[PDB]
RNA sequence: CAGAUCUUGGUGGAAGUAGCAAAUAUUCAAAUGAGAACUUUGAAGACUGAAGUGGGGAAAGGUUCCAUGUGAACAGCAGUUGGACAUGGGUUAGUCGAUCCUAAGAGAUAGGGAAGCUCCGUAUGAAAGGCACGAUUUUUCGUGCCUAUCGAAAGGGAAUCCGGUUAAUAUUCCGGAACCAGAAGGUGGAAUCAACACGGCAACGUAAAUGAAGUUGGAGACGUCGGCGGGAGCCCUGGGAAGAGUUCUCUUUUCUUUUUAACAAACCACACCCUGAAAUCGGUUUAUCCGGAGCUAGGGUAUGGUGUUUGGAAGAGUUCAGCGGCUGAAUCCGGUGCGCUCUCGACGGCCCUUGAAAAUCCAACGGAAGUUGUUUUCACAUCUGGUCGUACUCAUAACCGCAGCAGGUCUCCAAGGUGAACAGCCUCUAGUUGAUAGAACAAUGUAGAUAAGGGAAGUCGGCAAAAUGGAUCCGUAACUUCGGGAUAAGGAUUGGCUCUAAGGGUAUCAACUUAGAACUGGUACGGACAAGGGGAAUCUGACUGUCUAAUUAAAACAUAGCAUUGCGAUGGCCAGAAAGUGGUGUUGACGCAAUGUGAUU
RNA sequence: GUGAAUUUACUUAAUCAAUGAAGCGGAAUUUCUAGCGUUAAAGUUUCGCGAACUGAUCCGCGUUGA
């Protein structure tokens, strides 16, 4: 059995996109599928968050809080290797300024 | 050993000239060979485009500005050398 | 491109080691 | 749908007066399904055993509307 | 007869391709903090500009007025790496890849993307390879003598910031392109300058090096610089000519 | 085509009611000229061209 | 008015003449009817043969759709038939599009030009608008803080599926089952007098789990090629069950039917974490990457359907057996892969090419506010969703070519055999059997075939034709830029059938792929189809590529390379009537502009 | 156009460059790291995130630079 178009757009496209179904009468037909969602990128290195599913941007609307974050610092911006990156590069620095000030008061 | 002299021009095969197969072969070695990192030591080192070099080591993943064929040139080089020797005198 | 197949693999294997022991 | 697999959910929800009609399904197996139309959704529980089939039908309330195969 | 291909290029279908530029490349706006101390900003990215030979270097700066992060893009010299620290400034160091005036930079100084004037945000010196060389000073008069890459001699101000080393990109002409085809790519991204064909294959009504029997002038190829726009074809005011 | 804007179809509807034939009591009245249609059309044969 | 290749209209001889010859093809019976080569039904014979003569859409058309009716006219024969003529009927959306967004680009406003029509200009030489605090402040307001619009029915984007239904409409109606967004309060639960939850060493998890201004991040959001792996449908296949074809004979067989949607729930291992410290270095892909910046190994975390299990849902759909709408059954259990289409995953290659924006959406940092009361991105119920498009054709008859014209016109689906193949040839589903016919085989012709002996003697010229041709094995010169030339040239081999020999997975299963060995046949053999003739050299352009649509495809143009010239911005070059005008220029000499030669040597 | 002795200077007319027209002219007197920097506060003086004054000098005011 061949198939057809379910909309009035030919063309395949990155939003033409169709699947194959066998419905209960036995018919071969098209679905009309979305595309892909995205794992959050990274802020800093810009690789996927881990924890976080992959969904369109409005389909995260629906998502509860906890679903689209990680209970840490940062959750949901950073990965974890980022976030303590951060954090020990801002304690080092915040002691070598202190070292500094204690060097220049004098 | 499968070409005696083309090598990586090969793939140009008889088109072009010798002479110009000859530069592109010295400039395309060049271009695609692997680099030592300057920031991690790994060989990690490739062209992205013309005069940009990232690092596909695993936690380094430094990009560099760089010569369009090869990592580092001896313009960059010699005048890196006078500018510290500048900044040195000051 | 040794071992031309999975039996000329495992006469090298038996051959191997036992020359050895 | 949903699928209920506890009894005295199904009785809840009947209870519910989002409830509108209830089917119960004679299967060929001798299990059978007792279906709830509700605003929302079509709460179904599979029931395989026959003596807690009818003693869950009679359980169901007067006023709700039940219906054969 | 005929408006001339030289004369059509004020426009239109021989405009510059500027969908995927990546941002035109640019010195910090010359502020207080730049004039008196020095700003220090993170490279961010190299990335590459469609059309340009050189990459540029996405740099953040914080805004010394608001809360705020200013991003500059700029013209990445070699060496130049993400994570680096870059300060513009009067009393920024002497090293790769800092803005600093040309006043307060040694003779003989490699700087790159200097500016003409002070506030132009760069004009010289900005594509790949190129640089540019302090001559010398006249503090007196508060000029700067610099050697650009064409060999010329130029004054600027001496609180014209330049970048100190060489743009990135440095032997992007040696390669031969072998092709029309990678000359078509080439040019496909900067503007509709190519393929380009000759003058005396047209005829007369398209170029006054068109017609005749033979492919020929006829008459000769160095033209006044007074000549009307339908005449400045061939070698336009020519001092010397020929091959030496 | 299928996709038609709200103004095509008004133009549409008013060329096919133009685009019958007169009404036979026409015919009959005093001082009556007119027996055929005059400005009838075909869909291959003249284009609306609108 | 006899003239002007006079004007307009009319009409002749030619003339019942040229002609109605591309696309294999029709035939019999019956029906209807005044009338049948052409209409309809049945039977037969065929073709398109999945890159269709099939099923759909976009552009364009506009009612051609559908039923009924039929004197003409039109369908270059015919006509009872028709896209023709007449009469009615027909397109139903919160979910499919348009609308929304921005793209290249258009285009107001501020301004400036112009005698003016109007031109330029798009955050510019614009006073181009907001938001928050307060016993109410001299009951005459104070204190703070920071860009139009139009333009995409192929781009971006909220959310619908199955079965059924009409003469003609369906993701729109009907039945059943969902989903999205917005809004209000309500119910149940969760946090809180230790104000804004806990657990896990960690990756992070949990049904919840306040977060203003401000800032920042992500998604939206992205090339092309190559193999590899996963899924789905298809193809293929072993049994079972229902009918059906065949049955001189043979065939536990030949064919058909064996179906399961959105949605809902549960389930499910390259990156990351933990312990541990590795050289006799190991791990590992088809493809050589990885590791003291922590390998291997061990144990975890995350990602999670087009997967599995169930709900939907067998009551549906399909197939069969009866009965006069109804009643009985069946709708089962598995395999397989260098297969096909789509898709997903993890990778590799390539670039002097690095391959959109914006609307929308989410997150973080920050910490304003804050016994009842506060919060609550948690589970539930509750209500709503406008406007326009929607029939039909999408083409050997619905579009454009004056037409029902052998022309042209974007794209989706894509069965079996032969074979490397989406080749050609043949077939299944579907579609069609349409193109004036009949009878005759004169010359000439168009389109195909063949020809003894010779073999280019023909001709301006081997023009046309022939010959060669797949695959396997052997063999392969000059010359060369060392890459090529090269399928050089030259030889041999090819069927059927009975056999073994190896090549994989867990005793046993699955799968075409090569090597032989005989035996056998009008010395046959890529048996139809398909499918290079070759060699020695000259002139010339290096090459791939481009042009005179409709007489010139070339040695012409382009090209890479080489070279020259101008220009360091108050500049070169180009444009504008002007301008507070534009292009190069989101540019800066490795640049742009102007030319001439035309790879290499 | 304005001055100072053809020679020098000045800028308000015009020209050019930059921007969000932020620190111009006088006087008084932030560099080992890809982190964060906002929604002042201590000090002083009146009367709690109510004020004031400084924190964060004054003056000129020509948005700066050629």
């Amino acid at each position: 059995q061949r198939v057809t178009y379910r909309r009035r757009l030919a063309y395949n496209t990155r939003s033409n996109r169709t699947r194959i179904i066998k419905t209960p009468g036995n018919n071969i037909r098209y679905l009309h599928i979305k595309k892909l969602g995205t794992i959050p990128r990274c802020g800093d290195t810009g690789v996927p968050l881990q924890g976080i599913p992959a969904l369109r941007p409005r389909e995260f609307a629906r998502l509860s809080h906890n679903k689209k974050t990680v209970q840490r610092a940062y959750g949901g911006c950073l990965s974890a290797n980022a976030v303590k990156d951060r954090i020990v590069r801002a304690f080092l620095i915040e002691e070598q300024k202190i070292v500094k000030q204690k060097l220049k008061q004098l | 050993k499968r070409t005696k002299k083309v090598g990586v021009t090969g793939k140009y095969g008889v088109r072009y000239g010798a002479s110009l197969r000859r530069d592109v072969r010295k400039i395309e070695v060049q271009q695609h060979s692997r680099y030592q990192c300057p920031f991690c030591g790994r060989n990690t080192v490739k062209r992205t485009a013309a005069g940009i070099w990232c690092c596909n080591g695993k936690g380094c993943k430094k990009v560099l500005a760089g010569g369009a064929w090869t990592v580092t040139t001896a313009a960059a080089t010699s005048a890196r050398s006078t500018i510290r020797r500048l900044r040195e005198m000051v | 491109n040794t071992f031309k197949h999975k039996r000329a693999l495992i006469e090298h294997i038996q051959r191997a080691k036992a020359e050895a022991n | 749908p949903r699928q209920i697999s506890d009894i005295k959910q199904f009785l809840e929800i009947a209870r519910r007066k989002d409830a509108t009609s209830a089917r119960i399904k004679k299967n060929t197996n001798k299990d059978v399904k007792f279906k709830l139309r509700c605003s929302k959704y079509l709460y179904t529980l599979v029931v395989a055993d026959a003596k807690k089939a009818e003693k869950l039908r009679q359980s169901l309330p007067p006023d709700l509307t039940v219906t054969e195969v | 007869g005929r408006v001339i291909r030289a004369q059509r290029k004020s426009g239109g279908i021989f405009q510059a391709h500027t969908r995927l530029r990546k941002g035109a490349a640019q010195l910090r706006t010359l502020d207080f903090a730049e004039r008196h101390g020095y700003i220090r900003g993170v490279v961010q990215k190299i990335i590459h500009d469609p059309g340009r030979g050189a990459p540029l270097a996405k740099v953040a700066f914080r805004n010394p007025y608001h809360y705020r992060t200013d991003v500059e893009t700029f013209v990445a010299t070699e060496g130049m790496y993400t994570g680096q620290f870059v300060y513009c400034g009067k009393n920024a160091a002497l090293t790769v890849g800092n803005v600093l005036p040309v006043g307060e930079m040694p003779e003989g100084t490699i700087i790159s993307n200097v500016e003409e004037k002070a506030g132009d945000r760069g004009a010289l010196g900005r594509s790949s390879g190129n640089y540019v060389i302090i001559v010398g000073h006249d503090v007196d008069t508060g000029k700067t003598r610099v050697k650009l890459p064409s060999g010329a001699k130029k004054v600027v101000p001496s609180s014209a910031r330049g970048v100190v080393g060489i743009v990135a990109g440095g032997g992007r002409i040696d390669k031969p392109l072998l092709k029309a085809g990678r000359a078509f790519h080439k040019y496909r991204v900067k503007r509709n300058c190519w393929p380009r064909t000759r003058g005396v294959a047209m005829n007369p009504v398209d170029h006054p090096h068109g017609g005749g029997n033979h492919q020929h002038v006829g008459h000769s190829t160095t033209v006044p610089r007074q000549s009307a726009p339908g005449q400045k074809v061939g070698l336009i005011a020519a001092r010397r000519t020929g091959l030496l | 085509p299928s996709h038609k804007s709200f103004r095509t179809k008004q133009k549409l509807a008013k060329a096919a009611r133009q685009n019958r034939p007169i009404p036979q009591w026409i015919r009959l009245r005093t001082g009556n000229t007119v027996h055929y249609n005059m400005k009838r059309r075909h869909w291959r044969r003249t284009k609306l061209n609108i």
